[PDB]
RNA sequence: GAGCUGUACGUAAGCGUUGAUCCAGAGAUUUCCGAAUGGGGGAACCCACUAUCUUUAGUCGGAUAGUAUCCUUACGUGAAUACAUAGCGUGAGGAAGGCAGACCCAGGGAACUGAAACAUCUAAGUACCUGGAGGAAGAGAAAGAAAAAUCGAUUUCCUGAGUAGCGGCGAGCGAAACGGAAAGAGCCCAAACCAAGAAGCUUGCUUCUUGGGGUUGUAGGACACUCUAUACGGAGUUACAAAAGAAAGUUAUAAAUGAAGCGGUCUGGAAAGGCCCGCCAAAGACGGUAACAGCCCGGUAGUUGAAAUGGCUUUCCCUCCAGAGUGGAUCCUGAGUACGACGGAACACGUGAAAUUCCGUCGGAAUCCGGGAGGACCAUCUCCCAAGGCUAAAUACUCCCUAGUGACCGAUAGUGAACCAGUACCGUGAGGGAAAGGUGAAAAGCACCCCGGAAGGGGAGUGAAACAGUUCCUGAAACCGUGUGCCUA
RNA sequence: GUAUGAGUAGCGAAAGAAGGGUGAGAAUCCCUUCCACCGAAUAUCUAAGGUUUCCUGAGGAAGGCUCGUCCGCUCAGGGUUAGUCGGGACCUAAGCCGAGGCCGAUAGGCGUAGGCGAUGGACAACAGGUAGAGAUUCCUGUACCAGUGCUAAUUGUUUAAC
RNA sequence: UAGGAAGAGUAGUACUGCCCGUACCGCAAACCGACACAGGUAGAUGAGGAGAGAAUCCUAAGGUGAGCGAGAGAACUCUCGU
């Protein structure tokens, strides 16, 4: 991503980052229960958030 | 922390599920989260009305896997009960 | 590694000397390649969920890369590999001219 | 901190001798006297030696 | 440029030629403790105040910054006490702690031991404690060395030399100059004098600050004059004043290309080996590959390569600058200082005929018509100007990084540690401190049958080998057994 | 590393018996009856200390001075719920630290304000239930302590409610 | 009392109340003694008959049968009885 992220005006990227943590909590909820089969989604959701915290930080220098 | 950072995952066991019908839900929370933070974290995520929270701390068990000795993570377990005039949480 | 995955090969040394086959896998961390029909093994496998019949199975085994020389399409002979660049993309060429590989 | 505040002489160490030249260990102290002089814009009580005090100092 | 999600065998779920994993440069994030610094504390924990914001009907909650002590300094307030100081508060700079068990400077400073006992002496200014640093430290530009003639700042190496000396003249301690080399470099203040101010008003004075001038021994400078010069030229951030900025080249930190045998044949599980033929070489270093490879692989010689960051050299930019001679009225050239008495120490030198340097305490100079030294001291002569400061290289060491070497070790050896080693274990604690390497080329790690609950065996199979089967290459001796040829109540 | 002593000393105060069960295997495990021992304890709580030894399901290589189907042993999952109990957000003793400060070759020693520090002072909950493991904690019933908002009335506004 | 003061009490209702410990042994096979060791370990409760008594003997509630056995009934050693 990254280059796709940079086309967002530092406010919707706050909303996209917020909506990713909602998914991450739900994914951890099903893994504990035993209802998750695509366990590879755990790691790429985490790295999607870290990819957005970096763009916001470097934008404010 | 955030609401999603205070609460980590549910506890699904024989003791934990025997009280679901009593409107009591068992979670694993952050080690440094107070009883009051857990109350407002639940209402933000599930939009239920919370009546009580009870917390307890667990040590780490000494475990061995061959010539190597160590400890498991220490846990903080919270049990949340809700008011009768409120929705339910589906562990499912 | 000088041999990629999925190209024709001639075996230079070993008990299967003189034969040929394709490359099915490559393990650059240990300098091994797995080639069809070469270095068959008979492993005595206990029955389990996978392969419920068990039995004695003929499966390939990896061999060292140095026992391997790539075969050119110009004359079908084991040739050494040379590296040449065509603009932005590098290609492999045989020492015996033999166009690109 | 027991030393003269002008010429910073203080305790030193040396030997103590006798007949038959048996060597013990002793020390040499300075002749420090506590006086009130204008060490700054205001007077104060400080250690001053009796030798730095014979030419040109303050009220003493 | 084709695989990847570490050890880690493997299950699942996935990611990659729209170029992942990987390697290098530069960034971002960086819980809690720890100098730990908002207060406390039994280590990684507990409890806050102030300001803003946020949530609830409100209490309860949450987020973001500030809040330690001391030194220097600016401002505001401000006691006995009238002015004022102490004190108090706010703002801005600096410090604190660690270590490389190494090198070196200073403060403090043993004993065992030797003297065939022991006290002066030695061990020794060693071990150790404390403080200060630096990449080096210390010393350093003559009040010097030396003697019928001279040298010209320190430091280190070779000699002088186990010499001259010191020494219950015992055990022992033990120089320096000349001579030969490595490296080379010189400077800035204080004071007379000049200009400016302020204070004490000692009242037309001294005494504090600022700038200029000046730093030496044939004495020099001030001061009077002659000459030039204010950037013509010269120098510079390693001392000589100090802070920055560009360009070019080089180098370090990833890498690219890179010659020549699938040659024939024998033994063999397997050829790199034997025999018979070719070739490359600025490449016959090293390692791997099923036994010993210049021509199989990674590479090697050679030739190339850097977006980014650090280093170095040069240049530009920038910055700053007076130096020659003649006189000598008069003025200046480091004061409780140099020295001396008393008590100690360092000098190779133990108070000795004891020069020289330093410390504590008393006394206490001259100042150019002057002062010090030449191993007590006096006279002559010679050499030199103390009581202020700075200074690169030649020298010492290695916790580290890169490339290499060894008539160095090879698992009781070599680091205590070739293996999850300062670990297990021992102690209240400081602290002490091990044992433990090898299946096979490749897990191909024994499907299946029989005895047995299992362990373990006997076949079968893999393998060159299973008398290589999970302390598994080789497998000695002690020690334990079974069978038997000769002897023995 | 392995022998001799040598199948020798020892197997750490004590009363057990029989009948069923499980199991490849029983003096040693489970159940039943009888008998015996402690009973100001060998009974019931609770501090210190120890840190998972607690519960359930499997196991029998090593540990258990014999045996083991068993275990405080091995493996895998679980289990500790507080406004009122004990401690902190309350208080201080002995003692300890200690801004300035006084001493002192260095390092540091002592000490005022101030602060830590229970073994003591102050402080609001009781009775039942819970068939694997927690109970003044969870559940039922009835309470108390401190605070907050809201509704209805009361009172007072600077000679000044509180 | 010094001080602060336009808000204050009253009644009824509803809501709010943080952190650490809590398992298990605890005169013991789980603590201190190298041991599943005849030793040591603060405090609260601690029944009946006879009894002055927490002495002594036998018992209650409750808890135990002690982690090698059986069989013979020699010398000698130890602890007991005539
Ligand atoms: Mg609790
Ligand atoms: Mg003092
Ligand atoms: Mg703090
Ligand atoms: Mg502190
Ligand atoms: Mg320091
Ligand atoms: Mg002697
Ligand atoms: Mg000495
Ligand atoms: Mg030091
Ligand atoms: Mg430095
Ligand atoms: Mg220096
Ligand atoms: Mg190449
Ligand atoms: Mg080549
Ligand atoms: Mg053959
Ligand atoms: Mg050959
Ligand atoms: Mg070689
Ligand atoms: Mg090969
Ligand atoms: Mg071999
Ligand atoms: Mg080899
Ligand atoms: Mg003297
Ligand atoms: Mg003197
Ligand atoms: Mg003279
Ligand atoms: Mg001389
Ligand atoms: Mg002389
Ligand atoms: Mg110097
Ligand atoms: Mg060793
Ligand atoms: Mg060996
Ligand atoms: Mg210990
Ligand atoms: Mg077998
Ligand atoms: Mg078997
Ligand atoms: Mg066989
Ligand atoms: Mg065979
Ligand atoms: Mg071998
Ligand atoms: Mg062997
Ligand atoms: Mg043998
Ligand atoms: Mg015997
Ligand atoms: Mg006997
Ligand atoms: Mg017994
Ligand atoms: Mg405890
Ligand atoms: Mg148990
Ligand atoms: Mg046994
Ligand atoms: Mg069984
Ligand atoms: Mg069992
Ligand atoms: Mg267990
Ligand atoms: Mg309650
Ligand atoms: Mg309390
Ligand atoms: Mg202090
Ligand atoms: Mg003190
Ligand atoms: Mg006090
Ligand atoms: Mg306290
Ligand atoms: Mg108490
Ligand atoms: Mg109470
Ligand atoms: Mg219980
Ligand atoms: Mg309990
Ligand atoms: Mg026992
Ligand atoms: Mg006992
Ligand atoms: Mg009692
Ligand atoms: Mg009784
Ligand atoms: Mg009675
Ligand atoms: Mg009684
Ligand atoms: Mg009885």
């Amino acid at each position: 991503k990254a280059n796709d992220i940079r086309d967002l005006s530092t406010t919707e990227i706050q909303d996209q980052e917020k909506a990713l943590k909602e998914e991450l909590f739900n994914l951890r909820f099903q893994l504990a229960t035993g209802q998750l089969e695509n366990t590879a989604r755990i790691r790429e959701v985490r790295k999607a958030i870290a990819r957005m915290k970096t763009i916001v930080r470097e934008r404010e220098l | 922390m955030d609401a999603r950072d205070i609460i980590k995952r549910p506890v699904v066991t024989e003791e934990s599920t025997s009280i679901l019908d009593d409107k009591k839900y068992t979670f694993e929370v952050d080690t440094r989260a107070t009883k009051t933070q857990v109350k407002y974290a639940i209402e933000e995520i599930f939009d239920v009305k919370v009546a009580k929270v009870n917390v307890m701390n667990y040590k780490g068990k000494l475990k061995r896997m061959g010539r190597y000795a160590g400890y498991t993570n220490k846990r903080r377990k919270a049990i949340v009960t809700v008011t009768a005039d409120s929705k339910e949480i589906q562990f499912f | 590694m000088h041999v990629k995955k999925g190209d024709k090969v001639k075996v230079i040394t070993g008990k299967d000397k003189g034969k040929s086959g394709k490359v099915l896998a490559a393990f650059p961390k240990k300098d091994r390649v797995l080639i069809e029909g070469i270095n068959m093994v008979k492993k005595h496998t206990k029955p389990s969920n996978i392969n419920p019949q068990g039995g004695i199975l003929n499966v390939e085994a990896p061999i060292h890369v140095s026992n391997v020389m790539l075969i050119d399409p110009k004359t079908g002979e084991p040739t050494r590999v040379g590296y040449e660049v065509k603009g932005d993309k590098k290609v492999r060429v045989a020492k015996k001219s033999g166009e690109v590989i | 901190a027991k030393e003269c505040v002008i010429t910073g002489r203080k305790s030193r160490s040396g030997n103590k001798r006798s007949h038959a030249m048996n060597s013990s260990k002793r020390t040499w102290k300075a002749n420090l006297q506590k006086v009130r002089i204008l060490v700054n814009g205001k007077p104060k009580k400080v250690w001053v030696s009796a030798r730095a005090l014979k030419s040109g100092k303050v009220e003493r």
